[PDB]
């Protein structure tokens, strides 16, 4: 805590379901390393019984800001 | 394509999450890096027919597989016979 | 058959598995251990025994011969082992290879996954007109 972490976040991918909406996060990565990290998390559910994806910093878009 | 549906996702960790569908997924193939690090899509897929048995558990997030093959054996279909 | 009568896996009728194609092409068969004289379930509906031999029980075709363990790990043991056998020998050793239980490691094998790009934006649709020059046969 001093930057942002996992605060409010959108997707931004087209794909994932919840794309263009914007719940909330979780436990981002810490390290250089690698492509898939960030956990999201919102009430509505999808397609599957269960829903709680990781997305990753490559986009997430949030967008201002 | 001739066994071309992908199911995929990002985990590939298999526990608490997906095994079900006749010979086709010996998988568990360790990519340098996925978290419970099991990774990719199938192995060697020339073997059984085309169930989505395939995900309906452990997500594809995307699409899930179904048919898609055509070019269809017969072992390929439960009847050759 | 009976003047070589080499049986395992104990049944008597029925008008399930096996007929005039498993001769003509291929055969398929799954093989077993197991503790002491019980009655199971079977595909192709019927049901009999077991107490041993090989335990060796030949089957039409190899999703039949898996669901011993769709059922048949639900009643006890490692050690379950279905091969293919042909009207001739091998090439196809379908439970042999290396290790077992898919979802260990060893080897990688096949897979892949991927194809040319990702599961990223194929809102590009199919490329290329199909033509014998570029990356397009896998
Ligand atoms: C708390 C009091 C008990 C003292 C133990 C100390 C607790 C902290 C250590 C926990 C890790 C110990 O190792 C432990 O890993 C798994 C559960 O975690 C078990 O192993 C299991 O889970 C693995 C993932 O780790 C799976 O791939 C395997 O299918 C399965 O065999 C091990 O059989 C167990 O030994
Ligand atoms: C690279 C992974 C698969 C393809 C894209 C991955 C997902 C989207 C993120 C990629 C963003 C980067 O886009 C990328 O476009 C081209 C592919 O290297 C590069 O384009 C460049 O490639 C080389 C150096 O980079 C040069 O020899 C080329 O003259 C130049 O056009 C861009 O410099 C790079 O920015
Ligand atoms: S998404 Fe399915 S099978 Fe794919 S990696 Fe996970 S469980 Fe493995
Ligand atoms: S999904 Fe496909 S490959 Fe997987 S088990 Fe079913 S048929 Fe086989």
């Amino acid at each position: 805590i001093g930057p942002k972490r996992g605060s409010k976040v959108k997707i931004l991918r087209r794909e994932s379901y919840w794309f263009k909406n914007v719940g909330s996060v979780v436990a981002v990565d810490q390290d250089p390393k690698t492509r898939y990290p960030v956990v999201v998390r919102f009430a509505k559910v999808n397609y599957a019984n269960i829903s709680t994806n990781n997305y990753a910093l490559d986009e997430v878009e949030e967008v201002a800001a | 394509m001739s066994h071309s549906v992908k199911i995929y996702d990002t985990c590939i960790g298999c526990t608490q999450c997906v095994r079900a569908c006749p010979t086709d997924v010996l998988e568990m193939i360790p990519w340098g890096g996925c978290k419970a690090k099991q990774i990719a899509s199938a192995p060697r897929t020339e073997d059984c027919v085309g169930c989505k048995r395939c995900e309906s558990a452990c997500p594809t997030d995307f699409l899930s597989v179904r048919v898609y093959l055509w070019h269809e054996t017969t072992r390929s279909m439960g009847l050759a016979y | 058959e009976l003047d070589p009568n080499t049986p395992s896996p104990i049944f008597a009728g029925s008008t399930g598995g096996l007929l005039r194609k498993a001769q003509v092409e291929e055969f398929y068969v799954i093989t077993w251990e197991s503790p002491k004289e019980q009655i199971f379930e079977m595909p192709t509906g019927g049901a009999a025994i077991m107490r041993e031999g090989p335990n060796l029980l030949k089957l039409a075709r190899k999703e039949q011969c898996l669901a011993l363990g769709t059922r048949l790990r639900s009643k006890y043991k490692i050690k379950y082992q279905f091969y293919r056998v042909f009207p001739s020998g091998e090439v196809q050793y379908l439970h042999p290879k290396d290790g077992v239980y898919p979802e260990k490691v060893n080897p990688g094998r096949q897979g892949v996954g991927l194809n040319m790009r990702s599961i990223g934006k194929n809102v590009s649709p199919i490329e290329v007109k199909f033509t014998g020059k570029q990356p397009y046969d896998l």
